[PDB]
């Protein structure tokens, strides 16, 4: 059961930053480049 | 019966005398 | 309203006073 | 006792000190032509500031037309936007290896806490004196023109009936 | 350090606004019997014109000592309605205070 | 602001994404402990202690310096008795 939790938290966590990164970028291009590097600093 | 009931004799506006001295720690 | 905090009140502290150095100024009121 | 006692200094000075006071100034002046207290008339003779200016209390220090601010304004805009993209990555780290994720919370708080900052030096006294400035100065002129509208139309009411008794003569 | 007569004289008017102070200091009967006291009382009457006025903490005090400076023709008698009648009176005092100062 | 292109942060070891019982083969245990089996039926009946696993002894668990030769004489000398 807590490892369902866990998976199942990873994957919310995963769409949650996916989608704010997405959004993200489409309302404020200039930001764009740094939230990519962001993504390779936490992926 | 009751003849007559007491009229309010209150006295808020007495400013009592209570001793406050033991405010020091 | 019941949680004191400090150095905000609408009114002079009680607490205030008590540790204001008026008090040990009059405590050494004869050191004056 | 919880009230402190009164100043020792406030039971020297009766009437008497009171109404001998002008002579005892007048002597003091004449012989001067921390202060050291020599005579009980001494406390009514006002107080000297301090040179320095300034006073302490409680571990506290105390000391004209209205008797780049674009640098600042794009600076908290660009706060802004980072703050915005370290809260995303903030929550990233939360996402992926959460951690140490407080390695990078008490940072975006000193952004926030610049933010206070900035707020510092930007404050707003004078902004609100100008708006009670327009206020009032709006509410004046509203009753000024309310006044010369009733006037004028009394006028105008008198001039009417001048001619309606003179049509009748 | 020992403060000076200032900082005394300054903790003293702002702490006479405290209504529970001042009731306590007139349930004694030497303090207001004392000729002393009430000297003192109109000796502080100087601090309302600056830049004595720029150093206060608390602009009440400022009436209420004026107030108590009423006291010496009104009369002790009065202390027990002092807590009902600053109550009742905070409004237009305050709008009075206000009136001084902010306009 | 804090974007620091030199600040990298690896991925953490083991992932819990990835499956971490077959990481170090451990399977073999899981397996034999199974809740079911590949079918979901029950393999063995559950219980909670130890007393099953000394069933196949002789016995009825309905519930559950030093001179060694002067001692053994003593107890020899009381059963005599």
């Amino acid at each position: 059961r807590s490892n369902q939790y866990q998976r199942g938290k990873m994957h919310g966590l995963k769409q949650l930053r996916d989608s704010l990164a997405d959004k993200i970028v489409d309302e404020f291009p200039e930001l764009k480049e740094p939230v990519e590097d962001i993504i390779k600093r936490t992926s | 019966p009751s003849y007559s009931p007491t009229s309010p004799s209150y006295s808020p506006t007495s400013p009592s005398y209570s001793p406050t001295s033991p405010s020091y720690s | 309203k019941g949680a004191v905090g400090p150095n905000n009140f609408i009114w002079p502290a009680e607490d205030a006073l008590r540790r204001g150095m008026l008090a040990m100024a009059s405590l050494h009121s004869k050191e004056l | 006792s919880l009230y402190p006692p009164p100043p020792p200094y406030v039971k020297f000075f009766t009437q008497s000190n009171l109404e001998k006071l002008p002579k005892y100034k007048e002597k003091k002046a004449a012989s001067a032509k921390e202060e050291e207290i020599t005579c009980a008339l001494d406390y009514l003779i006002p107080p000297p500031m301090p040179k320095n200016q300034q006073y302490r209390a409680f571990g506290s220090i105390w000391q004209e037309n209205e008797s780049n601010y674009q640098y600042k304004i794009q600076e908290l805009r660009k706060l802004l936007k980072s703050l915005l993209l370290n809260y995303l990555e903030l929550i990233g780290v939360l996402s992926i290896n959460p951690d140490m994720y407080e390695r990078k919370v008490e940072n975006i708080r000193t952004i926030l806490v610049n933010i206070h900052h900035l707020l510092n030096e930007y404050r707003q006294s004078r902004e609100s004196l100008i708006m009670l400035l327009e206020e009032q100065l709006e509410y004046k002129r509203g009753e000024i023109r309310e006044i010369e509208q009733v006037c004028k139309q009394v006028h105008d009411k008198l001039t009417s009936i001048q001619d309606t008794l003179r049509t009748g003569s | 350090p020992l403060p000076t007569r200032f900082e005394v004289e300054l903790e003293f008017i702002q702490s006479l606004a405290n209504i529970q102070y001042v009731t306590y200091l007139l349930t004694q009967q030497q303090i207001w019997k004392s000729p002393n006291f009430k000297n003192y009382l109109k000796y502080l009457e100087y601090w309302c014109n600056p830049p004595y006025s720029q150093c206060i903490v608390y602009p009440n005090c400022l009436f209420i000592l004026k107030l108590l400076n009423g006291f010496m023709e009104s009369a002790l008698e009065g202390l027990d309605e002092l807590p009902k009648i600053i109550q009742l009176q905070g409004p237009q005092w305050m709008n009075e205070m206000v009136e001084r100062w902010a306009n | 602001y804090y974007v620091d292109p030199e600040t990298t942060y690896t991925y953490q070891q083991p992932n819990p994404l990835q499956d971490l019982i077959s990481v170090y083969g451990l399977d073999d245990i899981s397996r034999q402990v199974a809740r079911t089996n590949l079918d979901g039926t029950k393999a063995v009946k559950l219980r909670k202690s130890y007393k099953n696993q000394i069933a196949d002894l002789s016995g009825k668990f309905s519930t559950i310096n030093f001179d060694w030769d002067l001692c053994s004489s003593v107890l020899s000398q009381f059963e005599r008795s």
